[PDB]
């Protein structure tokens, strides 16, 4: 319900929040494909930058 | 190829009057043909409904197929055809079943055929019985029913709708 | 860290939702039926809690409605319930990429990221809008990747010379739902119809009521849709349904006697029962998966789909060249048309005449409604065609110019008008 | 009696393929149109007569088109040929633009209208579909009439199909097929009882073919 927001240790607070950091790290570890990652980033936020840790999907 | 006219009946003629010379000739003319045909005079503008229904609803086994002259001047033709739609008459399916009319708007099912007219006996059924007399065991129905069409153009014209999926002789 | 297999999977779940919240709040079943929603253009989760919904009260409106499963039954539906599935794909386009799917949608095939190919129809978008999905078939047999599938067709068409196998442990197959036949044709292929007739013909009672039997009937149209954790027991219980109610010997004979050697003997009853759909969200990227040529790949196909490497392949002379060249001159293809006029040298007299198979003239071939402009130009350009040249043999007395107004095709008009006084 | 079709050249054909209809009707693409029509130029070519392809033409133009057709001099011909595929209704033809009635299409052939034409075959074939495309959840004919026309109508198209592309339609290609192999020693009224015998029986799973016919002779086209 909130631990989303938790998850964000990166706090990148009132930005974009390094979306190119966040590329980075979604690839390593778990292995995401790349091509799954860009519909990631381009979902996350649409018009460029501005997430600002939203998680407004609930 | 053809149809199948070798039950053990012929099959059922209804021949209905609307108000006289052409009926008997059409009376005599179809049961020389080895029917079974049923004259009824003047009937009430309902009256024909259940007289279909009551048809509809026998046992057609040995009967090869169906004939309904409407020799008349209104029910719709809609209710008088549908009862025979194979669903309905599980004993009709797969057989001829024939409406001459004599008196547009047309209803489509799997083995039916028209044949209508105009008002100005009549020099339609006399050709029609005409051809049937001289051509019934050489000529298919078709080129009967177009050798009348040939006849009452020569002296308006009938026009024929078929639904038929085989050639039909009467013999 | 840790936080980074949570931000996926939110990830994963936000993407998801945007497929399914096209499908609702998008086409008309679901205002017809009751489950339509609000357009949004950036829909939340509530777009995923109303497929659960629907799955959830799909399930029940069987479960609820058939008996106890006394004692013979429960075996049946555990040995569906913990089986093995794998899903199967079918394209004629260049998936593999060395050692990596990618596999998407139509919504995002053309989402301004132009590309070829595709077996799309008109209203799929319409009634039900699913050109956000990527569509599989299932396969019970459970036996691995590294194999030959036993199907090629899934209801009765081949979709294409290449299956791509993927395990249903993906972490993106999760948000996918099920559909015991397909979503536009809730139609099941009749027992003539269905696949391996030496397994139906053996039973000749079993394949002569598998032939028409929709799927919720109340609408002619509507299809009951199951999510991932509800899809191993809807098929078992419509399975139960049905046999107890099918007057045959394979109820006792085979159905029970299958339960050793799940194989072909499970992978046939369910896929001659059912026709089975599953259906990915937006994207399959994986590293893990099958590619198995099914069979050779012929020439319409690749240049439809655009598999450079296959045509390349494939086109080994001049005769078929130019018949290639043709099959890119109808369906508009300016990728194949440009890949083919970099390596071979034609001449104006080799398009002088349509091929055996093409209905029409070059001039109108050109001109006609899908056209392509490329290609039109680059043969005006290179004199292989005639601007003035009237037609002779379909709309004789006119000329492309009448074709590009005709059409409305502006782009067409003023490149036609550059070549030419007309 | 026969039709006498023994004349220098036999007959004109005339094929309408309408296809890609306009975006204010809203109607569908009609795919596998192309292959009916290559089979119908091909099946009537044979037969000695002279095809005319007229692809997408609008409710204007088939008017204008059948009103210049009807001012030639058949004098030297034997028959009259038409072949119409669209869409339309019970009783009406749809151009690319605009429906069309079939009545006015068949006053310029009226045997006082046409001198050319009189007591002569005139064969008129409709092949009209309307999809249910109601987007929700899913009874006659107004003919003319006139000494020697005969209409040959198919209002279905077909009851079901797969998503595999359509190979044009049961009634055109079976037409074709009867006209290729009994069209020469078989009447034309026994070839479409053939026609309606074939399709609609032998792809039961729905309407038929209906045969209007006010021909006053026999049809040979040997
Ligand atoms: N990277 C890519 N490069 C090229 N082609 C691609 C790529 N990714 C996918 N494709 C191909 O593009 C096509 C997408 O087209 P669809 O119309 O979605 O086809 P399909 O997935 O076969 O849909 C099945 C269709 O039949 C049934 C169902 O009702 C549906 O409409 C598929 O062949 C897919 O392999
Ligand atoms: N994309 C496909 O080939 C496919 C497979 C099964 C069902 N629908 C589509």
């Amino acid at each position: 319900i909130r631990e989303a927001f938790r998850v964000f240790d990166k706090d990148g607070n009132g930005y974009i929040s390094a979306a190119e950091l966040r590329h980075v790290m979604t690839n390593l570890g778990e292995k995401l494909t790349d091509e799954e990652v860009d519909e990631m980033i381009r979902e996350a936020d649409i018009d460029g930058d501005g997430q600002v840790n939203y998680e407004e999907f609930v | 190829n053809s149809y199948k006219m070798d039950y053990p009946e012929m099959g059922l003629c209804i021949i209905i009057n609307n108000k006289d010379v052409d009926a008997a000739n059409l009376r005599e003319t179809f049961r020389n043909l080895k029917y079974e045909v049923r004259n009824k005079n003047d009937l009430t503008r309902e009256e024909i409904v259940e007289l279909m229904r009551d048809v509809s609803k026998e046992d057609h086994s040995k009967r090869s197929s169906f004939v309904c002259v409407l020799l008349s001047h209104p029910v719709d033709l809609k209710k008088i055809t549908n009862f025979f739609r194979g669903d309905r008459c599980r004993s009709l399916t797969g057989k001829p079943k024939l409406f001459i009319i004599q008196a547009h708007k047309i209803p489509v099912e799997a083995d039916f055929l028209y044949a209508y007219s105009t008002a100005p006996g009549s020099w339609f059924i006399q050709s029609l019985c005409a051809m049937l007399k001289q051509y019934a065991d050489k000529l298919e129905f078709m080129h009967i029913l177009t050798r009348v069409n040939r006849k009452v153009a020569t002296e308006q014209i009938p026009c024929i709708v078929s639904m038929l999926t085989k050639e039909l002789y009467f013999y | 860290a840790a936080a980074a297999g949570k931000i996926g999977a939110f990830l994963r779940k936000a993407v998801a939702a945007q497929s399914y919240g096209l499908m609702f709040a998008n086409g008309k079943l679901f205002e017809a039926t009751g489950d339509a929603l609000e357009k949004r253009g950036q829909y939340g989760f509530s777009a995923l809690q109303r497929l659960d919904g629907l799955s959830r009260r799909n399930l029940a409106a069987v479960e609820a409605r058939l008996g106890a499963l006394d004692s013979a039954e429960r075996g049946l539906k555990e040995r569906i319930m913990t089986g093995a599935w794998h899903f199967r794909h079918q394209s004629n386009a260049a998936l593999d990429d060395g050692k990596t799917a990618a596999i998407a949608s139509n919504h995002l095939l053309a989402r301004e990221s132009r590309s070829s190919g595709g077996n799309t129809f008109a209203g799929d978008k319409a009634l039900l809008s699913n050109h956000d999905f990527v569509f599989f078939g299932v396969e019970f047999s459970g036996r691995g990747k590294q194999d030959k599938p036993l199907n090629h067709k899934h209801s009765t068409m081949d979709f294409g010379a290449n299956a791509y196998v993927v395990p249903d442990t993906l972490p993106a197959c999760r948000h996918g739902y099920l559909t015991l036949t397909d979503h536009f044709f809730n139609r099941v292929p009749g027992g003539r119809e269905a696949e391996h007739q030496d397994f139906v013909g053996s039973f000749p009672q079993m394949g002569a009521e598998t032939g028409r039997w929709i799927h919720e009937g109340k609408y002619r149209q509507n299809a009951p849709i199951f999510n991932y954790r509800d899809m191993k027991a809807a098929v078992a219980l419509h399975l139960i349904e049905f046999l107890r109610d099918s007057k045959d010997a394979a109820f006792k004979a085979y159905v029970f006697d299958q339960a050793m050697q799940s194989g072909q003997a499970l992978d046939r009853v369910l896929n001659s029962v059912f026709q089975a759909e599953f259906h990915i969200p937006r994207l399959m990227a994986t590293t893990d998966y099958a590619k198995h040529p099914l069979r050779p790949m012929l020439l319409k196909e690749a240049v439809d789909s655009v598999n450079l490497p296959a045509l390349s392949g494939l086109v080994s002379s001049k005769g078929d060249a130019v018949t290639a060249m043709w099959h890119a001159i109808d369906k508009g293809k300016d990728a194949v048309a440009a890949h083919l006029l970099g390596n071979w040298r034609f001449e104006a007299g080799d398009f002088a005449s349509a091929p055996p198979g093409f209905y029409h003239e070059l001039n109108y071939a050109l001109s006609e409604h899908g056209a392509s402009v490329y290609i039109l130009d680059q043969f005006l350009s290179r004199g292989w065609a005639a601007v003035n040249a009237p037609f002779e043999h379909v709309n004789s007395g006119e000329t492309m110019l009448d074709n590009a107004v005709k059409y409305g095709n502006r782009e067409m008009a003023a490149a036609l008008i550059k070549h030419g006084a007309d």
